[PDB]
DNA sequence: CATCCGTGA
DNA sequence: TATAATGGGAGCTGTCACGGATG
């Protein structure tokens, strides 16, 4: 089992020095966004409180190193720095997780990928789609096996840019902007066009 | 001293300066003082007069103290607040498409207009440029001087009335 | 490793794959769906495509 | 931006590979300002590092037009391309 | 009659005479609880009537635990006493209107005692504004009606468990001591016959190590536990001996990393288990340990802490139960039954009500300010200390405010129907803080326990993943002062039933023997047969002689809940559908006007009254004046009380709470009588639906697979029509570019669109609104960014200068429409107090008059659900001989499968009730109608009757009554003795070949309407990060094509369909725009690009120090619309 | 072949 | 920012079935 580890670092020139970091990368801001709600309060991502945790402690080390602090104090800071970078990379992995307000575990980097909610099973293997809708179903003994009753309301929003196309074709609207207005106001013309 | 200082300095996810923190803690102090005096939580007007005598800032202070919440926090299989936040940045499909069709209408204007006429149009408005150059430079950077380029401007403003009388530009303003 | 990580034990899959320097030839169903390529089956194969 | 690329490789990232990615080092815990609501400098949202908040809008306001493309403002060091870069540009922290 | 108490309509009942007791106040679970919290007069009287010695309120208790607050010196002492309230700061209706919390301010009397100066400064301190509970048993937090649900937690105490070993196959016994709050302590027995103890989940050590640590000699160990060979084997295998060596040993294994003093190991063994600070069994925690051990059983509850006596007497309980002993007497204690305890038994399962839930949160807050008190004492000087300077109530007001809007104990007030509230006001949830999680709950917690009888319903529980973890309280049950569930039983002296009633707890009943309610009783009180049906401990049942009968049930319907007892012929429907029959009643919708069911159960009255959504007369008198607005009542003493009618109000769930006066002007009305009912109520009775003329048959397939066919009569006469109100909101804030202003002037809008507004920009009341129309015109100053050079050019031609104000109007959401029925405007100008930044806030209320249509979910009380497949014209409907068309056509196929043939019996009795009947009295009273009470031997057309659960009609009487059916106006009977009748197909005219079962059924309108359910989207909003579509009808989002659906595509081999869905239909930034253009221009769909989500992943990986590079066929790393630069 | 931690359902 | 002051404090409770490292 040990060889399976050591043999993988020998083959590719892939240095094992990587398992110790001197500089940690910071994920782009729009992937850890900070947004103002309509209530005036702000809503931020959890990575911003963990990045903030690391930087705050890392800088404090710089101060304590410079001031020639005793090892007892310096080492403590070092240790917290380890638990900080760890808590960011994988929270809860070693010890108790970092709790935000209300004893809630913060979402770590690795948490963005894990399980059902993880980026994988929830954003790649199955996404959400445009040009789609949903409603209750009802029996229709009148329809043939290749047919289905689609509500006049559902279809108009489903084929919305296909209807806007033919509205300006047959000059009911003068452009694409006004043809949009026709469909939204639900002018009596569009029920013939959509058919 | 160092604890209180560092605390007010680091605890806020959005940093507020030292004096600002001092204000809020004085506002929480006078509030608790007026809290046992009036048997009720004091009105904004009441609190203001006592400490800073300004009602408008107290409302503002009480928003600064409001601590932010987490996007990743949830309500439900999976709540996740961030799954409701609409991306106000992304481009509307129809609105981007209609702008492009407005470019097909200004291409049918560079034509009816002369080459001198469709010249100043793209000069001071900056279509291909992206910048609106000063007119006393435009007339001098164009091979034709005596600011003839402002003379050709009026030779176009009414030439634009015809595609405005065709109303094909009248529809895109409403 | 794309197919593996998108199945189970995502933290374990990546740890091993990043060490072994495993390169992924994006030639499979789960593989292609993720990157948005046409799936290598049915009407997606070059024979019919 | 062709879709057909043959392989996808994953490996262990060097400490130097982290530096080759980042457009700068974050040296402040701060996110934004409390009055201006603007991304503070050398912070976690610093526009010098990750990019402009608005399209072709430099931070200190010296440049606000699309005419400047790729210009690095001297007063604050912000490139002028879309906020579409704040989804692709990396940062890094230098641990002591 | 059934309930001849208030002044109600006469609902005649098939019944054995029920005179044990009236249904106790349903809302009492919330009321009595909160009254204990504040220590109200009605409670101290209720404490007196119950014979409770020295009653202590919920607030009174918290103060006495806390008091007195001294520092380490003992110099300073702070104590509290005498809590008192002022009047509520604002009436209920104003709180709902001005979105503030219904609360009355709380005061206490605090005094600062100083032992050095000997002086005392005593004054009154303000404690904050305290949320008060209404009469309908709810709270009002920030303008919304909320409800605190009761939680089912594990009761503190000592519990014994018998686990069977896998290898040795011997019986091993395990004990576990649970504090209300503190460290853990559990004694278990090995297969090695050696006793071990785990403290706070630390490793196992011999039990003698603990005794030698206590100070018990090595000889006393041989004495007390010498009667067993397993304890002699433990003291022998004991590693070390010595009082010092034991404490050190325990210390070493408890807290490694700390220097072991003989004075530090002695200390923490005292604090972790024998101090009020670190350890605490509640009043229930102490009481439960005592009952199980039987010591100090008579002595009042003064100890809140564990003792050495309890530790030893617990170890003694373990060893005896291990070697087969059945009973034991603790030295100094009464004899106690020795056995393994079941965790789910309602004597060990605890019900913490509203009061304690608030109390616990209050205790949390008082502990927080105590910490500040002990910090403000050491800071300030002794001479200038007042309680006003020590006390900071800020953590207290926060703790209570957090709970009512930060915890899961404040469930939203389901506003579906007068029953929706009722059901929701009394719920037994095992979820929530202190309780269990959904994933932690196994299969034992969820299923029906024997002790649930008469306490918690076995039927009412959700269908979903929450099943068994949520239930309703049984009708006749109540909560005892210790948080357990009591239930009423009739007391039998010696074979003779006595009207004397005593409430029993779960474990207390197990010690006794109970007879079934329906057992035949002499007119005096004696039993008929020597051997009767008998309920016994552990859910076992046997025949037992009449000499051994202790108690008997109050009612046949004792075990059920409120909504459950409203299901006629319950004992004819299987628990599966009967479950849904109870759950669905909750989702009924209030119709335009409501009819009482032809078939009742009697419960429909008391449910309506105790709902609080009807108007009950307080004091007797005569109606002095009545209007659609209010009712005035002239009492007997002279005083006048006026009852205002809730008219057309929007509930929590957009249903129509509308009240109407029952009484006319001048009617004599007594106290407790319903003078005006609300939605879903007809003459003070729960009217959850309509009485429909049903037909049990397949009909041209339109009712295939549980679908439903309706008569258009229900559309032309609004029989199943409802009103639905929506609240639309929008505000104007202060921005950086100016301020949002609400105006009638919106950029580039005709006067045809603005036509329905007033001068301010608000829609006018009574106006009609469709989707897309404007309700509140608001414009905001848009950022001064360089306008398009192509739009600059377009503004020079037509010479129209651009405005700097963008349209930010409140338009009507897709699907919504109706009549504007009111405006609420709040202006910062008109001194209306607004949040920081807001100027004008507008509320427009729009109601809809939704008639019933296709896809609307209907249901009966028997779990018979389904949606409306088709509504035929009135003539197409299968009709009887006299021409009357049926209303509803249910399919025959979906009846015997569901075992819910109570819907069949309802149809039979339902027809007899519509036609009327008359038993043949000539040649005497028939033998079948011999048990039928006199009042039902003759019935009028459209009569109302009661079929109480586990009583009421039996199949023999029903069959006979079908023969009694009175003829119509034409003098002809329409149905036979079978209950069937002959129909004519309204389409072909010809008579149906066979007799069809016809009658009347009660059908409810459920809150699953297509007008809400339907939704679609071409393009719309998109995710801020993943750049995918948003989700939900509220955000106008598209459907989710999940992992399961991508397999179906893959299986088919539809690569291009699958690709499109995940590319140009999803998060391809440049693709979806160029697809919209290709469509509107009529060209071909372009080729998809790269999913922006995949770009996100490759950047998220990079942030994790994972060098991820994309390679082309050559092997070079290609860019992804970006570049790398140092 | 049977326990302890971590990871899913 | 000069009286003296010197080692924390909440735990969290009712899973389940399995593989892999250790016994
Ligand atoms: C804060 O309260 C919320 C919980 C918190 O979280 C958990 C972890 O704790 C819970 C606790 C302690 C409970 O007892 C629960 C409970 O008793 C439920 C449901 C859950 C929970 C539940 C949780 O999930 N959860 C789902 C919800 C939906 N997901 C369903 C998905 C498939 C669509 C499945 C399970 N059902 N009901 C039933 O079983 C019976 C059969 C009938 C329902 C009665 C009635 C419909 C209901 O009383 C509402 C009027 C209202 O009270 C609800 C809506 C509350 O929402 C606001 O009140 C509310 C107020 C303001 C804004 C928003 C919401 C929820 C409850
Ligand atoms: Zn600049």
């Amino acid at each position: 089992k040990r060889l399976k580890v050591v043999a993988a670092f020998q083959q590719s020139g892939n240095s094992p020095m990587g398992m110790v970091l001197d500089a940690v990368p910071v994920i782009p801001p729009e992937l850890r966004p900070m947004v103002q709600l309509d209530g005036g309060r702000f809503a931020t991502s959890d990575l911003n409180d963990l990045y903030r945790r690391v930087i705050n402690r890392n800088n404090r080390l710089k101060r304590l190193i410079d001031l020639g602090a005793p090892e007892i104090i310096v080492n403590n800071e070092k240790r917290m720095l380890q638990e900080s970078v760890d808590a960011l990379f994988d929270n809860g992995r070693r010890g108790r997780p970092v709790t935000g307000p209300g004893n809630r575990p913060l979402k770590s980097l690795s948490d963005l990928l894990k399980g059902k909610q993880g980026r994988f099973r929830q954003n790649l293997l199955g996404k959400r789609v445009d040009y789609s809708g949903r409603s209750v179903i009802v029996v229709g003994p009148q329809l043939k096996l290749h047919q289905c009753g689609l509500p006049k309301l559902m279809a108009l929003e489903l084929f919305k840019p296909f209807v806007m196309k033919r509205l300006v074709d047959l000059n009911h609207a003068q452009n694409i902007k006004s043809a949009k207005r026709m469909v939204e106001r639900q002018r009596p013309q569009v029920w013939d066009v959509l058919e | 001293q160092a604890i209180t200082r560092a605390m007010a300095d680091q605890a806020r996810t959005i940093r507020i300066p030292v004096h600002m923190v001092e204000v809020i803690n004085k506002l929480g102090r006078i509030q608790r003082e007026l809290l046992q005096d009036l048997g009720r939580e004091p009105t904004p007007e009441e609190l203001a007069k006592e400490m800073d005598i300004t009602p408008e800032k107290v409302l503002e202070i009480q928003q600064y103290a409001r601590e932010p919440i987490s996007l990743d926090q949830t309500i439900e299989g999976d709540s996740q607040l961030g799954d409701f936040i609409e991306d106000s940045e992304a481009v509307v499909a129809v609105d981007a498409v209609s702008f492009t069709l407005l470019q097909d209408q200004l291409q049918s204007v560079l034509d009816t207009l002369s080459e001198r006429e469709a010249g100043v149009v793209r000069l001071r408005f900056g279509l291909t440029d992206g910048q609106p150059r000063t007119l006393d430079e435009i007339g001098q950077v164009y091979g034709v001087t005596r600011e003839r380029i402002r003379q050709i401007e009026s030779k176009t403003m009414s030439k634009l009335r015809h595609p405005s009388r065709s109303q094909v530009l009248r529809d895109y303003l409403d | 490793w794309l197919s593996a990580a998108s199945f189970q034990e995502t933290t374990r899959v990546l740890t091993d794959a990043a060490i072994n320097c495993r390169s992924d030839k994006l030639n499979g169903l789960k593989e292609n769906v993720i990157i948005g390529k046409l799936i290598p089956a049915g009407t997606g194969i070059n024979r019919y495509r | 931006d062709v879709n057909f690329f043959d392989e996808l490789r994953i490996g262990l990232a060097t400490a130097e590979d982290i530096r080759q990615w980042s457009y700068g080092e974050v040296k402040k815990p701060e996110t934004i300002n409390y009055r201006t609501l603007k991304p503070e400098k050398d912070g976690l949202f610093c526009e010098k590092i990750f990019g402009p908040t608005r399209d072709w809008e430099c931070y200190c306001g010296k440049y606000k037009r699309v005419r400047f493309k790729g210009i690095i403002c001297e007063r604050c060091g912000v490139e002028v391309t879309r906020a579409k870069v704040r989804r692709e540009r990396m940062g890094h922290i230098e641990l002591a | 009659s059934n309930n001849s108490v208030p002044g109600a309509p006469n609902r005649v009942s098939f019944a054995k005479l029920r005179e044990p007791l009236e249904v106790p106040g349903l809302l009492d679970v919330q009321t009595d609880s909160f009254e204990w919290l504040i220590g109200s007069p009605r409670w101290r009287e209720s404490a007196a009537e119950r014979g409770d010695v020295n009653p202590v309120g919920g607030l009174e208790e918290v103060l006495y635990e806390l008091s007195p607050i001294e520092d380490f010196s003992g110099s300073m002492s702070l104590s509290f006493s005498d809590p008192r309230f002022d009047d509520v700061k604002a009436p209920v209706d104003e709180c709902k209107d001005k979105d503030m919390t219904y609360a009355a301010p709380l005061f206490v009397t605090a005094e600062f005692i100083n032992n050095n100066t000997g002086e005392i400064k005593s004054q009154t301190v303000f404690m904050g504004d305290f949320p008060m509970m209404t009469e309908k048993g709810t709270f009002i937090i920030n303008g919304t009606e909320r409800v605190v649900v009761s939680q089912l937690v594990r009761s503190p105490g000592v519990y014994f468990d018998e686990t069977i070993d896998k290898s040795t196959d011997k019986t091993l016994h395990s004990v576990k001591v649970i504090p209300s709050r503190g460290a853990w302590l559990e004694f278990d027995v090995d297969k090695r016959d050696t006793v071990g103890v785990r403290i706070d989940r630390k490793r196992r050590q011999p039990v003698t190590v603990l005794l030698k640590a206590l100070g018990w000699t090595s000889e006393q160990i041989v004495e007390r536990f010498g009667f067993s060979e397993i304890m002699r084997s433990t003291l022998e295998k004991d590693n070390t001996v010595g009082t010092d060596e034991a404490l050190l040993d325990i210390y070493r294994k408890l807290r490694p990393g700390e220097p072991p003093t003989k004075e530090s190991a002695q200390t923490l063994l005292e604090n972790l288990f024998f101090k009020e600070k670190r350890y605490d069994l509640a009043r229930v925690g102490r009481y439960k340990v005592n009952k199980k051990l039987g010591l100090h059983v008579g002595e009042p509850i003064t100890s809140s802490t564990l003792t050495e006596e309890d530790v030893v007497a617990t170890i003694e309980y373990l060893v005896r139960l291990h070697e087969g002993q059945t009973t034991m007497t603790v030295p100094g204690g009464v004899e106690v039954p020795v056995e393994t305890d079941d965790i789910d038994h309602f004597g060990n399962r605890r019900l913490r009500t509203v009061g304690e839930l608030i109390q616990n949160q209050i205790r949390v807050g008082m502990s927080r300010m105590e910490r500040v008190v002990r910090e403000r004492m050491t800071t300030q000087d002794v001479e200038a200390i007042t309680p006003q300077t020590l006390i900071n109530i800020r953590p207290v007001v926060a703790a209570i405010k957090e709970f009512f809007g930060t915890s899961q104990l404040s469930q939203f007030m389901d506003q579906n129907n007068p029953l929706s509230g009722l059901t929701h006001k009394r719920r037994l949830s095992a979820l929530g803080p202190g309780g269990l999680s959904r994933e932690r709950a196994g299969l034992e917690v969820r299923d029906v326990h024997p002790s649930h009888y008469g306490r918690m319903c076995p039927i009412e529980t959700p269908e979903g993943p929450n099943i068994g973890l949520i239930g309703s309280l049984s009708v006749y049950a109540r909560v005892n002062p210790f948080g357990f569930i009591e239930t009423p039983y009739r007391k039998v002296v010696d074979g003779v039933v006595s009207d004397e009633i005593v409430y029993l707890t779960a474990d207390e009943e197990d010690r006794h023997v109970v007879a079934q309610a329906n057992s035949p009783i002499d007119a005096d009180g004696r039993f008929v047969e020597p051997r009767v049906l008998v309920r016994r401990k552990a859910g076992e049942v046997e025949y037992v002689p009449s000499s051994e009968v202790d108690y008997m049930d109050v009612s046949p319907r004792q075990m059920v809940s409120v909504a459950t007892a409203m299901i006629p012929f319950l004992e004819h429907d299987d628990a599966n559908r009967a479950l849904m029959g109870a759950n669905m009643q909750r989702q009924a919708v209030p119709l335009v006007r409501s009819e009482a069911p032809l078939v009742g159960t009697g419960m429909e009255l008391r449910a309506a009254i105790d709902a609080g959504d009807v108007v009950v007369a307080e004091e007797s008198g005569v109606i002095e004046e009545v209007s659609a607005d209010y009712i005035t009542v002239m009492h007997d003493n002279g005083t006048r009380r006026t009852y205002r009618m809730r008219k057309f109000a929007r509930s929590n769930h957009g249903t129509c709470a509308n009240q109407c006066p029952i009484v006319d002007a001048g009617d004599r009305v007594e106290a407790g009588q319903v003078i005006a009912d609300g939605p879903c109520t007809d003459d003070g009775e729960m009217a959850l639906g309509k009485n429909l003329l049903v037909a049990i048959m397949p009909w041209e397939g339109h009712n295939y697979e549980d679908a439903i066919i309706l008569s258009n009569r229900l559309v032309e006469e609004d029989v199943l029509t409802s009103i639905h109100i929506e609240e639309h909101e929008i505000d104007a804030r202060d921005t950086k570019l100016g301020a949002e202003e609400i105006t009638r002037d919106i950029p580039n809008i005709s006067d045809e669109v603005l036509a329905d507004l007033d001068e301010r920009g608000i829609v006018r009341i009574g106006a009609e609104v469709r989707d897309g129309d404007i309700l509140v015109g608001k414009v905001t100053p848009k950022g001064e960014t360089e306008l398009t050079p192509e739009e600059r050019l377009l503004r020079a031609i037509f010479g129209e200068k651009a405005r700097e104000v963008r349209d930010t109007s409140l338009k009507v959401p897709h699907g919504e429409s109706g009549k504007v029925i009111g405006i609420r405007v709040f202006s910062r100008e008109d001194e209306d107090e607004l949040p920081a930044g807001v100027n004008e806030l507008v509320r427009v209320y729009v109601a809809q008059k939704r008639k019933i249509s296709d896809g609307d979910k209907l249901a009966g009380r028997h779990g018979n659900k389904g949606v409306i497949g088709k509504i035929l014209p009135v003539e197409d409907m299968p009709f009887l001989a006299d021409g009357t068309p049926v209303d509803i056509i249910l399919n025959t196929h979906g009846v015997p499968r569901r075992m819910n043939i109570g819907q069949i019996l309802e149809t039979h009795l339902g027809w007899c009730a519509h036609s009327g009947w008359k038993v043949d009295a000539a040649k005497g009273v028939p033998d079948w109608a011999a048990r039928l009470p006199d009042e039902l031997l003759e019935a009028q057309p459209n009569a109302i009757v009661s079929t109480p659960v586990f009583d009421g009609a039996q199949e023999a009487e029903l069959q006979g009554l079908l023969s009694c059916t009175l003829p119509n106006r034409d003098g002809d009977v329409l149905v036979d003795a079978d209950g069937k009748a002959m129909l004519f197909d309204g389409r072909s005219g010809e008579p149906f070949p066979y007799p069809v079962t016809v009658g009347y059924m009660y059908i409810m309108k459920l809150h699953h309407l297509v007008d809400d359910k339907i939704h679609a989207r071409s393009t719309g909003p998109y995710s801020m990060i993943t750049q995918q579509p948003l989700g939900g009808k509220a955000q106008f989002g598209g459907q989710r094509f999940g992992e399961m659906e991508c397999w179906a595509m893959q299986a088919y081999g539809a690569a291009y369909t699958l690709q499109e869905l995940l590319t140009i239909k999803s998060d391809d930034t440049v693709g979806r725009v160029k697809v919209y253009e290709a469509i509107v221009k009529g060209e071909n769909i372009p080729e998809p690009g790269i999913p922006e989500s995949f770009k996100v992943l490759l950047k998220e990986l990079q942030s994790l120090c994972l060098n991820v590079e994309v390679l082309s066929s050559d092997g070079a790393a290609i860019e992804l619309r970006e570049g790398e630069d140092e």
